[PDB]
RNA sequence: AGAGUUAAAUUAUAACUAAGCUGUAAAAAGCCCUAGUUAAAAUAAAAUAACCCACGAAAGUGACUCUAAUAAUCCUGACACACGAUAGCUAGGACCCAAACUGGGAUUAGAUACCCCACUAUGCCUAGCCCUAAACCCAAAUAGUUACAUAACAAAACUA
């Protein structure tokens, strides 16, 4: 299973035609790691904003 | 995933940061590493002022690059970074993915603890 | 309570320390003269075992070192 | 000093079927090159533990534990010699040396033909503990060294005398 | 053990502004090349988390990152082997701040002290020594039991 899985994500990886391709795309689409907890145990995540 | 690069890089345009970029990872590559994914967490003030490369910074741009490498090789990339003037601050964490969750079962209560003294009657 | 007899040593070391710092150069020439002594001795012990062996000079090329006189 | 080359696709992943039929990218995240040092010393142990024995699925045996320790010790071998001066690591590999010898001196007085093999095969070399553990100090280090020569003039001179006498007899006993 | 890094302080050093600043139970001496604010390398030391109790054989270890890594299919065992807080020694480098010593100021009958100010060896790094601590949890290692059973106090009593 993990040789497999690790063939999948072979796909996506950056090499040397992808470089200038995948930067600008990664230029383009900020992404967020925030999120914050709730007194219950719940998730609540900023990107309804 | 093996390796996360957590980069800072002085805040500047569209070109010369995707310049920045390309020649990071392109570094990255020469000293044997696979690049598995690039991801940008945007341009902030910086949570305090970082005086690197004889300039004192407020804003800069964040980067993250997973990537796996040669256990010899992060003093090397550590090296280059180091010295490259467009980058703020620099650094090399083993990738929060590895390391998988165990399970909270639950807390465990501890009762208090008992026969710390003798049975003496004072 | 048990201290009265640390305050005794604690005395005892203390008057010796200071007479070591009195009778320094004293203790200096005992020590010296003993390890010349000691030398020697060590020297009269090897002699005596190349004799009684019936030799008469010490073995070729035995210049027996000083090891007690051994600079500090 | 051995060598599990670079490309040598780790312990775990050798025996998963098709591997070979991967692309290059993987087959080399799978590699020794990508890889801890921690994986190099699990393919360097099962190599030894190939070479060396005769039933290599006993973790058991004493032979086994001999060799998986010699692993362990060419390893903090390798550590000591780049850091000299870490003393925890110098503590674990005169112990587990230790350790080691205790197990051989426990294989020669069981099973001497494998004791025999093994020494041979890893290169080790079997010594008795002498008896009296004494420090060789400076004065009896050199009284010993004088005492030795005395004893090889002395020797000598006895047989430069019944050269002489033999010489002697000799030429009187012809004429 | 290595290598790399630095947030909070602190300081060289300028720029303004003020005549004082520092210091005590209270003063004096010191400094005014001082003080407050604004800027700042190096050096050293590692708030909070920790109401946690982990790692290491012990001494010890609690800023961050990576590399290497924590003997034994696990009984006891030296005077043998390898380590070992602080202080101290040798040599080279560092020096913010602390500080034995010493010099000033008080205090006092005296004050070769406690208190105030300066400053040094030293605390740091590299390499080598030195091998000592109330190195004490004053409770040896390894297996066990909670039976019999209170000198006192303390951390209950015991077997092999
Ligand atoms: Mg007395
Ligand atoms: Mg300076
Ligand atoms: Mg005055
Ligand atoms: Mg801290
Ligand atoms: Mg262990
Ligand atoms: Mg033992
Ligand atoms: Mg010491
Ligand atoms: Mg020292
Ligand atoms: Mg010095
Ligand atoms: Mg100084
Ligand atoms: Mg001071
Ligand atoms: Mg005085
Ligand atoms: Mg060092
Ligand atoms: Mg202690
Ligand atoms: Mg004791
Ligand atoms: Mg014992």
């Amino acid at each position: 299973q993990e040789v497999l899985q690790l063939q999948e994500e072979a796909k996506t990886f950056i090499t040397r035609e992808n470089l200038e391709a995948r930067v600008e795309e990664a230029l383009d689409s900020p992404k967020s790691y925030n999120w914050a907890i709730t007194r219950e145990g719940l998730v609540v995540r900023p990107q309804q904003k | 995933p093996r390796y996360e690069l957590a980069l800072i890089l002085k805040a500047m345009q569209r070109p010369e940061t995707a310049a920045a970029l390309k020649r990071t990872l392109e570094a990255l590559m020469d000293r044997g590493a696979v690049v598995r994914n690039l991801e940008n967490l945007g341009e902030r003030m910086l949570p305090y002022k970082i005086s690197a490369h004889n300039q004192r910074h407020s804003r800069g741009g964040y980067f993250l690059v997973d990537f796996y490498a040669p256990a010899t090789t992060v003093e090397s990339m550590m090296e280059h970074l180091s010295r490259d003037i467009d980058v703020i601050r620099p650094n090399i964490v083993k990738h929060p993915l590895t390391q998988e969750v165990k399970e909270c079962e639950g807390i465990v209560p501890v009762p208090l603890e008992e026969k710390l003294y003798s049975t003496k009657k004072r | 309570k048990n201290i009265l007899k640390i305050r005794r040593r604690k005395m005892n070391h203390h008057k010796y320390r200071k007479l070591v710092k009195r009778t320094r150069f004293l203790r200096r020439k005992v020590r010296e003269g003993r390890l010349r002594q000691k030398q020697v001795k060590f020297e009269r012990d090897l002699k005596r075992i190349w004799q009684k062996a019936g030799l008469k000079e010490a073995p070729a090329g035995w210049q027996t070192p000083k090891i007690y006189l051994k600079n500090q | 000093q051995d060598d599990p080359p670079p490309s040598m696709l780790l312990l775990d992943y050798q025996n998963v079927p098709g591997i070979h039929k991967v692309d290059d990218v993987v087959k080399r995240l799978l590699s020794l090159e990508m890889a801890n040092q921690k994986e190099k010393l699990k393919i360097k142990k099962m190599q030894l533990m190939n070479k060396v024995l005769e039933n290599p699925e006993d973790t058991s045996s004493l032979e086994a534990r001999i060799v998986a320790l010699t692993v362990k010790i060419r390893n903090y071998e390798e550590h000591m010699q780049k850091h000299r001066k870490d003393k925890a690591h110098k503590r674990f590999l005169l112990m587990s040396i230790d350790q080691r010898k205790k197990m051989l001196k426990n294989l020669r007085e069981t099973n001497y033909a494998v004791f025999e093999k093994i020494c041979k095969e890893l290169g080790i070399e079997y010594t008795f503990p002498p008896p009296y553990h004494r420090k060789a100090h400076r004065r009896w280090v050199t009284k010993k060294a004088l005492c030795t020569q005395v004893f090889r003039e002395v020797q000598k001179l006895k047989k430069q005398k019944r050269a002489l006498r033999a010489a002697a007899v000799a030429a009187h006993k012809q004429g």
